[PDB]
């Protein structure tokens, strides 16, 4: 079927046309990617003992 | 929008999807590799308050975020799903909502994955999943259950996608071509997607039957009641060993186009191309014993199997050696996608180089579950599969987004990258010779030294990375700035010296494949009338 | 008049092939026989000498 | 034709699927599936409910897709020869993988019987388990599986030939054998004297012997959709991919069956 | 065929200006050095053939060069920078840390020697093991 | 009014016309009677013998010099087309990008494609 | 079948002399210089030639550039321009590295 | 009983997604809707628990 | 025999199975050195030259003569760092008549030795286990995670076979000075023959993972004279 085709029109994010700056989800998408594992280590650090 | 992505149906999408998440869990896994590195950094417990099984979890989460979640859904199913109806003419591939699915079981699998390493204690057995460790009577709690669930979901993503991209390759290709006029990707991900179909029904058996010695009390591997856990690992690695050729063949086949792309002339010997890895994918499944040396096999499988490893030398040194004489008598356009092709040609050779010295049965008493041992693998996987993907994108990126990243920005990460990735991954080499045992969390103090300088090293990789994080967004930002400004290079090809600039203004593009003749972001559904050929 | 020149390129693969294998020939020759051989050196004489205080 | 109508068609033979949200659905299916098991089998789920409704979603799902992939082949008539021959390749493919998943287990046999454990007793089948007699049931189980194979490529030729009546009778009738081997393969499990549960040898017998089952159990739902097909003139005497499907699956089925027979009954005791 | 010849003032020092014009102009230029072309070629004077070379084989649009003149220098400040980030980073989050093992000690690796060195350890390798202060 | 079932590959009008009269009552139905849509083009195409999706390769018999080109037929306004050579296979394969406005030529052989379409969209 | 010297320069002459317009031209001399030989004097006289009848002055001057690139040695280079001396001088074609004295 | 050729004049004459042009797609469509969205919401509300640490009771 | 800090090559040798492995890798090494320098100086020299080359030679393709040269080249490499695998191999795999056995089975997190060839009042097999000192009980001169409670007492110049095993997960017992690598699974036991030829202390490691204490669990083996070893062993 037919899709809009354009330099924007091939990612599912949305770049120019923003109410929020884009490099605050382009940069949050890899921030909650590298905190995983942060998130997983304080989670395994609770439930012995510490932070 | 839904329609568009969730509801998924063509390649491009796919591949757009796949490369997200594929991107996503590299950051997921060099997160991991950072704390690994970190803590690993200097003796006694410094971030990790003992915890050894918080340490082995982290260890398991990379090396699965890195191989099933990073290098798989961008090689196979990113570039793999985006480029090989390109390459052979095909409209859309075959069996689309099988493509669909492959990546929608993609990041469920990250999430029992994750849901895994939160619950009780973790999977803290490896990336290998060895029993009776892996049993129930050593890891109890869901986490190891759910770590082989995340593998079977990644299992079901490629194998169907190796079914598509059989089907696709072998009945969708253009009217003119046969199978000896198939670019080398296209080639590589064929054989690839084969060893796949061969390699994954194994790993699924063995994983299965441990799922069942966990939890529906039943011995296949337990010692008490007649198992074996040398049959897990026969069926593992006869999985494993052809999936790390899985993981370097589209690394070979990227570079021998980025190569000849940015040399000026033909593959040197393309037909002993295919041919090199189609002989390095048959000799993956006879190999896969030399893994497990130690185990005590007799003498004779051993010097069978040490024998059958070197063979492999063989056609990986065609392919290295023709790589060198394509670049021969070139005109070298030494842009970023040719700097990693040549830093995946020589670090891929120290690699490759390594684990030859590690293939002799007699040798690998020595070093087996060492960080010799690392060090190779690092080598071979970092270098010829991350190199290869920062080489595929800086290569394609411009043509599938429309948008043409910073140049200066590109050659600074790659340097990083190379030096940090260098600077890590070489002393492990003498720690490794030294006698420092492979998944410890802490080490006799004696260790240290190397360890340091190796801790080092990551934070400059993870610094490109944060780079590479920048350019995406310098590229998604400013890309039809970068084409308007001299910040990028826009013509990978030059004009050769006697053609003027009209005659190339004319001619822009002068490439052996389709992929770069197709416009700005190529259309939904391209190739309304076939391609043709002669 | 201007004799044919030609085949420079094969002239030139093969110097740099026999170049490459003189390099690699060096660094390992180097290799054996500094550092293999002065351990092998080493190892032969302690045990030479430890031979000698068994007497 | 003319230019005029043949610029109002495809003009290439491969099948454009419409958005569908089969794939993302079965997904999320068999994501609920692996959670709810994997938090069932050890007690943080009170009762194996939630595993039947994942399963059954995810058997809706599958019901569902292949009710669009079926309306896509008889209604819209978009499977051409270039998506039948795509199709059944691929199901040659699939069925590979099947084969490969046998012969691991397969593999696990040989290697827990060829080297016996010293706590088995170092002789296969071990000591204090008396092994299932070849002769009484399985004979019957072989002897009505290779019936429904040659029954079922009867009905095939049947239905080449045009003839309704004989194709369906055989289908049929391949169907209720296949349902038979089904229920005394169950019978033979109610009255045996180990348990999957009893070492390596029950491991690994009713693990070969319950994949087949499931691959039977799957055999027949496929014998009776194109059963169902057929009957209502969906199937046509010479478009069908489906029924040639169910004909392979048949054959490589019953091929399996042979070897398992062999190895776990005419070797294993 | 074409008038005398080209005019001074929009041809001289083509090399420096060429890129800043409108492409109007350029066009106007390509079309009358290529009516001069067909004159014999010892009629055309310096500054033509000059701007006739630059226009077909200067090194600008499609012969853009990778590095622009002044890269390299960038890339090589930008590497250093980022190792020097790098390495304090490092140590910042070193400093972040919990303390060091009781054993990285001069004292007590010393000791360790003197056990090692009664054991003849390491014979003809090296048993010392100091590595700190 | 009612439209036909389009008989042979010249009646066809649309994808309405390709249904066709399913099996009477009892009998398998044929291949004539109930397929429908592309499979039915393409069925009738086999019954008079009209390859409907034409796979014929590139046309590489003559060089294809700027004054006769080398004519391709086109259903849209452009065409890819990887040339090898004036045999089959003389050079590499050139992929070029020929359109309605402009030719494509090698580079490598100097062939020269110029597009024709059948248009009307 | 790899070709000897003399059926190179013959078969150059010829696709020289059937050039038509400086796309033609230009491709000739492209894939004519892309060989592991330096062509012969004759070829690049029907090469100058081409270039005045398409009249294109500046591949006239990157023929001689070519062929600096190409050959390998700074004499063999003389050789080749001393003996295309009357024919430069009659087409009135300059080096390009007497074309920009620096 | 021979439905075919009505129900491709009804399904390639029809401005719906292909699942919902046969006239008895709702009932198939709608409580299945129902009852995948409980069976996937299910599940993730009991991993809390696991990372909690609590087990089903055994009531 | 024990670790040193910013080592680049293996520990000292005491048996001769781990010269031979040496002798083995550095022979190895040789012929890897030759190829790698072989492709740095190719990459290098066709790099800076073909980096400003204008005209690039598009016609050189095939090259038979090369491709057969690069294709046996590498077969015969392979062959001449193979033949002295085979011989090590076949040479180490032997069990020539071991004047001593004896048993170290490996249990979670620490190891037991069993030497039940010998005696320790009549006849009775002698045992002990080896547990790690814990970090807070090490005085200062002993080394961390590497020395243990009670060490493997060994006599030197005999042929000793250890007999490695395990009791829940599979433990790797590790001499890398003594160059002995071999593993334990629960089911089967693993045999490996040694000859330490100079009396001190040698340390090794578990390689296999086993849990939570896989880094804290290593193996200390102190070679001693036959005397020595004996009134240790009547002493045990
Ligand atoms: C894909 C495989 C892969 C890659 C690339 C890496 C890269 C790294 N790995 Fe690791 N690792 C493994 C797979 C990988 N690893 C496996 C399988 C194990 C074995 C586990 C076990 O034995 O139990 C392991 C084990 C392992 C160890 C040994 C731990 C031990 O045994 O105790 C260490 C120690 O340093 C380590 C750390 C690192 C670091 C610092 C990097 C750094 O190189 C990180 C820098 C990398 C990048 C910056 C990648 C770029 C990021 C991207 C997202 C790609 C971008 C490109 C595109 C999107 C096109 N990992
Ligand atoms: C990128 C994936 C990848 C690739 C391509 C390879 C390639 C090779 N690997 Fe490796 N390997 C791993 C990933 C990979 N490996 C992983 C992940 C592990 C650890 C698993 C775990 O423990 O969890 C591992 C571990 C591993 C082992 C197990 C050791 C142990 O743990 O006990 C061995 C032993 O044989 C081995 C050897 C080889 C060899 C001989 C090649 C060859 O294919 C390389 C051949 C290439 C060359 C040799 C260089 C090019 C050739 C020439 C320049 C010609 C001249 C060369 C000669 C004449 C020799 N590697
Ligand atoms: C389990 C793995 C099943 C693999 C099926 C491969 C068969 C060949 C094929 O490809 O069958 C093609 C169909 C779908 O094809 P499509 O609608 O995308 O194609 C349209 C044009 N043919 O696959 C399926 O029905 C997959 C069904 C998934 C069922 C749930 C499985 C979850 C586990
Ligand atoms: C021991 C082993 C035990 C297992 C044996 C089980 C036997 C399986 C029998 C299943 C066949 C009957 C199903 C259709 C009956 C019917 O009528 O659905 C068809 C009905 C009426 O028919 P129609 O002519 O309109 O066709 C029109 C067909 N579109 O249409 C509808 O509403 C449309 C959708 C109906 C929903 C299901 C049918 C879609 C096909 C997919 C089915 C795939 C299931 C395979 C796995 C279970
Ligand atoms: C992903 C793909 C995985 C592919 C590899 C699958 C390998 C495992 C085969 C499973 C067969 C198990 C079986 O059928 O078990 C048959 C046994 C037979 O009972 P019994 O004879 O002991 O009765 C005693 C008197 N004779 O039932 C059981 O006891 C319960 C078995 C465990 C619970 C069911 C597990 C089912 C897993 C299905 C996996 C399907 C995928
Ligand atoms: C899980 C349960 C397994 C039951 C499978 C039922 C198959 C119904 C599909 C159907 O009937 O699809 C019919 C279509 C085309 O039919 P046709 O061209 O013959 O139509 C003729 C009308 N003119 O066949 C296919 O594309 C073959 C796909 C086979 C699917 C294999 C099963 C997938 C297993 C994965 C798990
Ligand atoms: C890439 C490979 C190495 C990464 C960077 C090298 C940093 C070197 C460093 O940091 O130092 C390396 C150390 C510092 O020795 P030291 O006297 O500080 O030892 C302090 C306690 N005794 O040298 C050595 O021990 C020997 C070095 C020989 C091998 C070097 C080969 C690679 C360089
Ligand atoms: C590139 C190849 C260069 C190899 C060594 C260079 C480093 C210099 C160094 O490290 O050599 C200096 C060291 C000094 O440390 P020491 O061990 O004397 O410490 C004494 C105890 N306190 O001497 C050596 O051990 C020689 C180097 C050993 C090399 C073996 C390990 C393998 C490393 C590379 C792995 C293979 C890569 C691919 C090659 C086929
Ligand atoms: C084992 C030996 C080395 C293995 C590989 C080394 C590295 C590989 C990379 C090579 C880069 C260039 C290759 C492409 C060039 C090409 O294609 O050249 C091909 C051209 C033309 O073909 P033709 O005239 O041969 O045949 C006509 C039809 N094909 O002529 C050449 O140039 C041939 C060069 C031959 C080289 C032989 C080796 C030279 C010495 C080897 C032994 C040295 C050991 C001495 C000890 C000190
Ligand atoms: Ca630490
Ligand atoms: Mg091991
Ligand atoms: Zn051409």
């Amino acid at each position: 079927v037919h899709f809009k085709d354009g330099v924007y029109e091939n990612i599912p994010f949305k770049v120019k046309g923003r109410k929020t700056p884009y490099a605050l989800s382009h940069f949050g998408f890899f921030a909650i990617g590298f905190a995983v594992p942060f998130v997983a280590c304080y989670v395994q650090l609770k439930k012995s003992g510490a932070f | 929008m839904v329609q568009r992505w969730l509801y998924s149906t063509n390649a491009k999408d796919i591949a757009v999807l796949y490369f997200m998440l594929a991107i996503f869990s590299g950051m997921a896994g060099t997160a991991m590799s950072l704390i690994i590195r970190l803590e690993l950094a200097a003796p006694g417990s410094q971030y990790l308050h003992g915890n050894s099984q918080l340490f082995n979890v982290l260890v398991v989460g990379h090396a699965v975020l890195m191989i099933f979640f990073l290098v798989m859904p961008a090689l196979i199913g990113g570039f793999g799903n985006y480029l090989l109806p390109l390459m052979i003419g095909a409209t859309d591939t075959a069996f689309p909502r099988i493509n669909n699915i492959a990546f929608w079981v993609l990041p469920m699998g990250l999430v029992c994955l994750v849901t895994s390493t939160l619950v009780e204690s973790g999977a803290g057995t490896g990336w290998t999943v060895y029993p009776p460790l892996s049993s129930i009577q050593a890891h109890s709690g869901p986490s190891v259950d759910l770590a082989i669930f995340a593998l079977h979901l990644t299992s079901i993503s490629s194998l169907l996608g190796a079914i598509n991209f059989i089907v696709t390759t072998l009945n969708m290709r253009t009217n003119g071509m046969t199978m000896h006029k198939l670019p080398l990707f296209v080639w590589s991900i064929f054989i690839t997607a084969f060893l796949l179909l061969l390699s994954l029904p194994v790993l699924s058996a063995g994983i299965t039957m441990l799922l069942l010695d966990r939890n529906f009390n039943t011995s296949f591997f337990e010692v008490s009641g007649g198992g074996d856990p040398i049959l897990y690992e026969h069926l593992f690695w006869f999985f494993g060993h052809p999936e790390v050729y899985i993981l370097i063949i589209p690394g070979f086949g990227i570079i021998s186009h980025v190569v000849s792309t940015y040399s000026k002339k033909p593959v040197f010997g393309e037909i002993s191309m295919v041919y090199a890895m189609a002989s390095i994918g048959l000799l993956g499944f006879l190999v896969w014993s030399h893994h497990m040396y130690i185990v005590g096999l007799d003498a004779d499988t051993r010097a069978y199997f040490t024998s059958a490893t070197m063979i492999i030398a063989i056609p990986t040194g065609i392919k290295i050696f023709s790589w060198l004489a394509t670049i021969h008598g070139g005109s070298i356009r030494l842009a970023t996608p040719m700097l990693y092709a040549i830093a995946f040609l020589f670090l891929f050779t120290m690699g490759g180089l390594t684990g030859v010295a590690l293939a002799n049965a007699s040798l690998d008493v020595a070093f087996h579950d060492t960080y010799y041992v690392v060090g190779h693998f690092h080598y071979v996987l970092s270098m010829g599969a991350i190199f290869s993907l920062f080489a595929g994108y800086y290569y394609w990126s411009p043509q599938i987004l429309g948008l043409n990243y910073n140049e200066k920005l590109a050659q600074i990460q790659f340097w990083l990258i190379f030096i940090g990735a260098n600077v890590i991954f070489f002393p492990m080499h003498f720690l490794g010779i030294n006698g420092m045992p492979r998944r410890i969390p802490d080490y006799p103090d004696a260790f240290a030294g190397w360890n340091y300088v190796a801790s080092i090293g990551s934070f400059i990789a993870t610094l490109s990375l944060f780079l590479f994080i920048y350019i995406l967004y310098d590229q998604l930002v400013n890309g039809l700035n970068n084409k308007v400004n001299n910040k990028s290079v826009i013509y990978n090809k030059a004009p050769d010296f006697v053609e003027s600039n009209t005659i190339f203004n004319l001619n822009t593009v002068k490439s052996s494949s389709i992929e770069f003749l197709l416009t700005s972001p190529p259309a939904v559904h391209s190739f309304n009338t076939p391609a043709v050929q002669s | 008049t201007i004799a044919p020149i030609t085949g420079t390129i094969k002239r030139r693969v093969i110097m740099d092939i026999v170049l490459g294998f003189s390099l690699g020939g060096v660094m390992a020759s180097y290799w054996w026989w500094g550092f293999h051989m002065d351990k092998i050196n080493k190892r032969e004489k302690f045990y030479a000498e430890l031979a000698e205080r068994k007497k | 034709m003319t230019h005029l109508e043949r610029s109002r068609h495809q003009q290439h033979p491969f099948h454009m699927v419409m958005p569908s949200p089969w794939p993302i659905v079965v997904s999320f299916a068999l994501l609920s599936l692996a959670l709810s098991t994997a938090l069932t089998m050890h007690g943080y789920i009170g009762n194996m409910n939630m595993v039947y409704l994942a399963l059954f979603v995810l058997l809706t799902s599958s019901i569902l897709w292949f009710r669009d992939i079926v309306a896509e082949a008889t209604y819209l008539g978009d499977h051409t020869m270039a998506v039948r021959k795509g199709i059944n390749l691929g199901f040659l493919m699939f069925v590979l993988s099947e084969v490969l998943i046998f012969a691991g287990l397969f593999w696990a046999y040989f290697h827990s019987a060829m080297s016996p454990d010293v706590t088995l007793g170092a002789c296969w089948p071990p000591v204090g388990i008396e092994a299932v007699q070849p002769t009484e049931l399985p004979l019957l189980n072989t002897i009505i599986l290779l019936s429904s194979g040659a029954t079922v490529t009867y009905s095939h030729h049947a239905l080449i030939a045009g003839n309704r009546n004989k194709a369906l009778s055989g289908l049929l009738i391949t169907f209720w054998l296949i349902v038979i081997f089904v229920t005394c393969q169950y019978i033979e499990y109610t009255n045996a004297a180990f348990t999957i549960s009893d070492g390596v040898y029950g491991s690994v017998f009713y693990a070969g012997t319950g994949l087949h089952f499931l691959h039977m159990v799957m055999l027949a739902a496929m014998l009776g959709v194109n059963y169902w097909r057929m009957r209502n003139y969906h199937l046509t005497a010479g478009h069908h991919v489906g029924y040639e499907t169910t004909i392979i699956y048949t054959h490589v089925l019953d091929v399996i069956w042979l070897f398992l027979y062999v190895v776990f009954y005419w070797w294993g005791v | 065929a074409q008038t005398h010849a080209l005019s001074n003032a929009a041809v001289m020092d083509l090399q420096s200006r060429w890129e800043n014009m409108p492409s109007t102009e350029q066009q106007d230029i390509v079309s009358k050095l290529s009516e001069r072309q067909k004159l014999p070629w010892a009629q055309l004077t310096e500054p033509e053939k000059q701007a006739v070379w630059y226009i077909s084989y200067g090194e600008w649009g499609p012969r853009r060069p990778v590095l622009n003149k002044g890269d390299s220098s960038f890339i090589a400040k930008g590497v250093a920078a980022g190792l020097l980030f790098s390495v304090g980073l490092f140590a910042v989050v070193r400093m972040a840390g919990g303390q060091d093992a009781k054993t990285m000690n001069k004292e007590w690796q010393l000791k360790s020697d003197e056990y090692l060195k009664s054991k003849n350890a390491n014979p003809w390798g090296g048993y010392s093991q100091v590595q700190s202060k | 009014p009612v439209v036909k079932t389009a008989q042979n590959l010249a009646e066809v009008n649309g994808p309405e016309t390709l249904i066709g009269p399913g099996a009477k009552e009892g009998t398998v139905p044929t291949d004539l009677d109930q397929e429908t849509g592309l499979a039915r083009l393409e069925l009738l195409g086999k019954l008079e013998g009209i390859d409907v999706f034409d796979t014929k390769p590139l046309d590489s018999s003559r060089k294809g010099t700027m004054k006769d080109p080398i004519i391709i037929e086109s259903y849209d306004d452009y065409r890819y087309v990887g040339c090898t050579g004036s045999p089959a296979g003389s050079h590499t394969i050139m992929w070029l990008k020929p359109t309605v406005n402009e030719v494509a030529r090698c580079w490598e052989c100097g062939s020269v494609y110029k597009l024709n379409p059948v248009g009307v969209p | 079948d790899e070709e000897t010297f003399e059926e190179f320069t013959a078969r150059y002459e010829k696709e020289f002399d059937e050039a038509y317009d400086l796309f033609e031209v230009q491709r000739v001399l492209n894939n004519c210089f892309s060989y592991d030989l330096v062509p012969a004097p004759a070829v690049i006289e029907k090469a100058l030639r081409a270039a005045r009848r398409v009249n294109d002055l500046p591949t006239a001057i990157r023929v001689f550039e070519a062929l600096k690139y190409k050959v390998e040695n700074e004499d063999q280079y003389k050789a080749y321009l001393d003996e295309l001396k009357d024919v430069r001088q009659e087409l009135g074609v300059p080096l390009k590295e007497e074309l920009f004295p620096s | 009983a021979n439905k075919v050729i009505q129900l491709q004049k009804i399904f390639q004459s029809s401005t719906k997604p292909l699942w919902w042009r046969h006239p008895r797609s709702a009932l198939y469509l709608y409580p299945f809707y129902a009852i995948f969205a409980v069976a996937v919401v299910t599940p993730l509300l009991y991993i809390p628990n696991a990372i909690r640490g609590i087990k089903a009771k055994k009531a | 025999d024990v670790p040193t800090p910013y080592a680049c090559y293996f520990q000292d040798s005491a048996t001769p199975n781990q010269e031979g492995i040496l002798e083995l890798h550095d022979n190895i090494m040789f012929y890897l050195l030759v190829i790698l320098g072989l492709v740095s100086w190719m990459l290098y020299t066709i790099v800076m030259t073909y980096s400003k080359n204008p005209i690039a030679y598009k016609y050189i393709k095939h090259g038979q003569t090369i491709e057969v040269i690069w294709t046996i080249f590498p077969a015969v490499i392979l062959l001449i760092i193979a033949f002295p695998s085979f011989i090590l191999l076949y040479l180490c795999d032997e069990v020539i008549s071991p004047a001593m056995t004896i048993k170290a089975i490996g249990y979670q997190w620490y190891w037991k030795y069993e030497y039940s060839d010998f005696i320790n009042d009549s006849g009775e097999t002698v045992e002990f286990e080896s547990y790690v000192i814990p970090d807070e009980l090490l005085e200062e001169g002993q080394l961390r995670l590497l020395d243990t409670d009670t060490s493997m007492v060994v006599p030197v110049d005999t042929h000793i076979r250890f007999v490695v095993t395990a009791a829940d997960v599979i433990h790797d017992f590790a001499i890398p000075s003594l160059g002995i690598k071999v593993d334990a699974t629960p089911g089967r036991l693993n045999q490996v023959s040694a000859l330490i030829q100079r009396e001190g202390v040698f340390y090794g490691a578990c390689s296999e993972l086993c849990g939570t204490g896989h880094a804290n669990m290593p193996i200390k083996i102190e070679a001693v004279s036959l005397p020595k070893f004996l009134e240790w062993l009547n002493e045990q």
